[PDB]
């Protein structure tokens, strides 16, 4: 995979009945070195 | 080949109104690594009550990313 | 890299199980991870869905069994030996 795109999506609701849809954020990934803290239950609650 | 169902019956697909200006806003939600945002867990193992370095695929601390919004369509009273 | 997912289907009969072997140094081959050690009953820890629990130095120290118990894993330990030797009388004792 070399390329991607977001597909638009509209809600065909009633003019008197419309909601607000939360915005979503896309962040890219890179091969970095992190410092992770694992708790007793095994979940990562903080990193550096 | 996986059968997915019938094709579209309608010929005239609906119209879309591109208005980028309405969606161009600002709502900063940067990556806060201090609370483990966007962290892929090591996918082979697990740990307990330790702190270690790890080489993987993470996002940049403080990165803002790309914001996207979805919106309702045009409607007149009771007709989109 | 450190994840393995295809492994030899070997039957567990009934006596070849983690239970009924706690406290004995046994060989193990769990889902493609093999070694030798002693299993015990420890309170659950880590993330269950990732059955293998490691430590800072890439040593398996825990395991989530199909029976629904968290088993606490060690290495089989050696017994150190030394010899007390007197040359004139050519006598010896063994200190463990």
């Amino acid at each position: 995979i070399k390329y991607y795109s977001i597909i638009p999506h509209s809600i065909r609701s009633i003019q008197s009945d419309r909601k607000a849809w939360a915005a979503f954020y896309v962040y890219k990934l890179q091969p970095l070195t992190f410092l992770l803290d694992f708790s007793v239950d095994g979940y990562i609650r903080r990193a550096i | 080949y996986v059968d997915v169902g019938p094709d579209s019956v309608k010929s005239a697909c609906i119209e879309v109104d591109i208005q980028q200006t309405f969606f161009d806003k600002t709502w900063p939600r940067p990556i806060d690594v201090s609370k483990a945002d966007g962290i892929i867990y090591p996918q082979g193992r697990t740990y307990s009550n330790i702190t270690i370095t790890y080489q993987g695929l993470f996002p940049y601390q403080g990165d803002h990313g790309d914001m996207y919004v979805y919106s309702a369509g045009h409607a007149t009273g009771t007709t989109p | 890299t450190d994840t393995n997912s295809v492994c030899p289907k070997l039957e567990f009969a009934n006596d070849t199980k983690i239970a009924s072997q706690l406290g004995n140094c046994v060989e193990y081959s769990l889902y493609g991870v093999s070694g030798r050690g002693v299993f015990q009953n420890c309170t659950a820890v880590g993330v269950r869905q990732q059955r293998f629990v490691y430590d800072a130095y890439q040593n398996l120290v825990g395991y989530y069994s199909d029976d629904g118990n968290y088993y606490c894993l060690r290495a089989c330990v050696s017994v150190p030996v030394s010899v007390i030797y007197d040359k004139e009388t050519k006598t010896h004792a063994t200190l463990f």
